[PDB]
């Protein structure tokens, strides 16, 4: 079977967190066929917890494991800066290892913030050619949820629009970017377009 | 000392064979199960199969039975991973793992370094830089100059200002995957409105997979 | 297909019920060291039915496979796993030097080297008490007159064939005529009446005529035999009616 | 279906040549007798044959 | 527990008498390719006399 | 050419692990039994066990079953001898042997160079050189100048005269193991009585494990 893991976890330094793992199979040998791995971004994973009632050498006692029924738990007593990594659980009961979705680890959150609107008109160089693209930049907002809607003189237009919501940097806030591709004749056929953020209200 | 060394990064195209290797040293390479794990960019770990160095007893994953073959050379203590008719979805990070002195026979306590396959079949487009002119018709607030990078297939693209100067104010936004498969990002810098073109306010875009050095001011 | 089985003294039994026994999935495995059925033929299990079938799993040092058999004696047979003289089943054992063996030594298996009395068939003694061999009352600690009866194995791949760990699977099924659930992949036909036809309800082959008598069978009763132990009355597995088996003209 | 006979495979997948010698032991004119020598044909006396 | 045995044509016969026949020490030796008895059962030697 | 090379001398303290090695070359390292032989100072040879390069069939001595473990690496053709929780009685000369092309399988026709293993509770300490002044009150006979080396744990110590000059007359005496575990030797040179201090008559004592360069005249 396939294992299920939460998408992400959060925890302040000093407190403890628990990672759930549901879907482990079993056989006539036992029910403790659950192992945990830690993989930092940019390197190979490392075996942290296997045979949850035990643990390998060279691993601090901060990492603990348990299992109740078909649900496994990974208990970490102390959280530090070097603990941010993806933790996967593995079920190796029926002669077949299955890795879960994984949960990236990071610490507690931050207060909410306010999106940007930075709208740039089509450049003169691209206007000289047969191409045009509107660029609306959104940044400085904490809640990673925003949908960009374009309008052409109070008329909604959704032809050729793409938007994502990545993370800028360790500033704990996210960013966004949208591009509206259109012909220069369509650009010069109306007034200046508007970029709507709709983060929490109209902007 | 026990350690696992793998082959370097390999970049090929769909419809071409590939055979990566991962040599293990510091231990008896006859009794420890050697396997391979696939990790897609942004996804979790995926197991494909394991082999036994003593005699060829291969147990492949049900989703990787005939899609990939695994072999090893006991004479030189080196495990191999051969591919045939690669596809666009085969680009991922592949590790080699082995069982430890404690645990089950598929515990995979030790790991290697990592060999990433990087493919897709499309078109490495030369990016076209367009200077994002500031709001010359409305200087209310703070001026913001930038350039538009568009129509380029390889995602890694470095953008600098004045050969790396003007560190403050520059904020680079990650690109977005368009429908045509080409990415596009934008980098701007917040400057005072009265400082339009202080020294040059020139963009600097570099693209290694295509070797295009484009420098344009605004 | 299990990564690790249980110990000899702690052999685990798996109950099987409401199944469609297709033993063809076992033949495609590696050539087993000992595939011997003491009551049936291995190619005939797919054409029969079983009332209660249990699967036992344990790993021994390989050369002790001769002790898992009716009427055998030894450390495993008399102390860990004993088979009755009237055993009716199959024994499956194969080499597992690649799975349950480590080059540094796998110490996850015990065999209860010493025991006070001989073990009875189909019993489990997982007691970890100190075997008091002397006269002084052992206080739960190792001494000159009482040692640990549970000894660990030294499974290493460097040992030749015979000392390697061999996984043994004992299939203990009951072929007695009784209401069963596992009746292979045998398909069903319709029910004719008052004519000389063949009958195969749960593996019982023969020739007779069904009459649908008024015999009152109990829920735990499905077959009825005459003075000569010839089955003259049967309960249909699907329909709860009773049918007699009378010979033809 | 074709076989995948390769020397890397262990016992259980290697090619094994099988030769089946089917005989007919019923009394009949035979021509495949063993390498045994023939003797003289004595008659009218109790001897082995 | 011998380093070298004898030849086939010069097979050495060892007479055994006035001892305790404990065949259990032979099982923990090197695994034998064929342990077949033609007159008794191998597990019954520890209950008979010769 | 067949030859057995071992590791250098290993000096440790009781309660510390040790794993010496002995590499063999010039022959097929898969069928020749490799073993180890202990020889205490002033005592005979003591056999501990043998191993097989193909598969590790270890036949330990009844007095060395769990007291020491033996292993080998077939990939590099090198045998090892691992120790755990060393004691004061473990200091001895250890050899590595192998069977020859003729003889029994435990004949051990070939040997190694020998590894000197010493263990003591005393730690390293730099030697204190004291100049053994000649008999200035009685010049009858031949003058004899020297220096006194004392209070040094490592036994190997090289003593020279005038950076290696004055070869004739110099006679170095082996040291003696004191009760404190520190050795002490003395080196003198026979010179004519009328030649007191010909050029300099200076001692030169070198101690590599402590890196102490002591030069003192007399």
């Amino acid at each position: 079977s396939a294992l299920t893991q939460p998408p992400s976890a959060s925890g302040s330094p000093g407190q403890s967190v628990t990672i759930s793992c549901t879907g482990a199979s079993s056989d006539v040998g036992g029910y403790n066929y659950v192992s945990w791995y830690q993989q930092h971004p940019g390197k190979a994973p490392k075996l942290m917890i296997y045979e949850v009632n035990k643990r390998p050498s060279g691993v601090p006692d901060r990492f603990s494991g348990s299992k109740s029924g078909n649900t496994a738990s990974l208990t970490i007593s102390g959280l530090q800066a070097d603990d941010e990594a993806d933790y996967y659980c593995c079920s190796y009961a029926l002669s077949r290892v299955v890795f879960g979705g994984g949960t990236m680890l990071t610490v507690l959150g931050q207060p909410k913030a306010a999106p940007s609107v930075t709208l740039f008109p089509p450049s003169s160089e691209e206007l000289q050619a047969n191409k045009a693209t509107l660029v609306c930049l959104i940044s400085d907002f904490y809640p990673g949820a925003v949908t960009v809607a374009w309008k052409a003189d109070s008329s909604p237009v959704k032809a050729g629009v793409e938007t994502t919501t990545p993370s800028k940097q360790s500033n704990n806030k996210y960013a966004a970017s949208s591009y509206l591709s259109l012909t220069p004749e369509q650009w010069k056929s109306h007034r200046s377009y508007s970029c709507q953020v709709t983060h929490e209200g109209s902007t | 000392q026990m350690q696992l060394v793998q082959s370097g990064a390999e970049v090929k195209k769909p419809g071409e064979s590939l055979k990566i290797s991962c040599k293990g040293s510091g231990y008896t390479f006859s009794y420890y199960w050697i396997g391979w794990v696939r990790q897609m960019p942004g996804k979790g770990l995926e197991w494909m199969g394991i082999i036994y160095p003593g005699d060829s007893d291969t147990r492949y994953s049900p989703s990787f039975q005939g899609q990939v073959t695994i072999s090893a050379d006991k004479s030189i203590s080196t495990a191999y991973l051969h591919w045939s008719s690669l596809k666009a979805s085969d680009t991922a990070m592949y590790y080699c793992a082995r069982q430890g002195d404690l645990g089950d026979w598929i515990l995979l306590g030790y790991w290697g370094q990592g060999t990433l396959v990087t493919v897709s079949s499309a078109s490495t487009k030369g990016p076209s830089v367009f200077p994002l002119a500031p709001s010359s018709k409305s200087t209310s607030g703070t001026a913001a100059l930038g350039c538009l990078v568009k129509d380029y297939f390889p995602e890694p693209v470095t953008v600098s200002w004045n050969s790396g100067a003007l560190t403050s104010g520059v904020h680079t936004f990650p690109a977005v995957l368009q429908s045509s498969g080409l990415y596009s990002l934008s980098s701007v810098v917040t400057v005072p409105s009265s400082s339009l073109g202080t020294q040059t306010y020139i963009c600097n875009v570099n693209h290694k997979p295509s070797n295009t050095k484009v420098d344009k001011k605004v | 297909n299990a990564t690790t089985f249980a110990s000899v003294y702690a052999w685990n039994r798996k109950r099987i019920s409401n199944c469609v026994a297709d033993y063809s999935v076992i033949y495609n495995f590696a050539p087993f060291f000992a595939f011997k059925c003491y009551g049936v033929s291995p190619t005939k299990l797919n054409d029969l039915c079983f009332t209660n079938v249990y699967a036992d799993s344990f790993v021994i040092r390989g050369n002790e496979v001769s002790q898992i058999a009716p009427g055998q004696t030894g450390n495993i047979a008399d102390y860990n796993y004993k088979l009755p003289d009237d055993f009716t089943g199959c024994v499956i054992a194969w080499n597992s030097n690649k799975l349950d063996s480590k080059p540094s030594g796998n110490y996850n298996y015990l065999y209860r080297l010493l025991r006070k009395s001989k073990l009875k068939p189909f019993e489990r003694d997982i007691s970890t008490e100190i075997y008091q061999a002397g006269n002084k009352p052992c206080n739960g600690v190792a001494g000159p007159n009482c040692y640990s009866p549970l000894q660990s194995y030294g499974f290493r791949p460097t040992y030749g064939v015979g000392h390697q760990p061999y996984r043994v699977v004992v299939l203990s099924f009951e072929l007695l005529h009784a209401p069963a659930t596992v009746c292979g992949p045998k398909k069903s036909t319709n029910l004719v009446k008052n004519k000389c036809v063949n009958f195969n309800f749960n593996g019982l082959t023969g020739t007779g005529v069904l009459t649908e008598s008024n015999k009152k069978f109990l829920p735990f009763q499905q077959f009825g035999r005459d003075i000569a132990d010839t089955t003259d009355a049967v309960r249909d597995p699907q329909t709860l009616e009773i049918l007699d088996i009378t010979p033809c003209s």
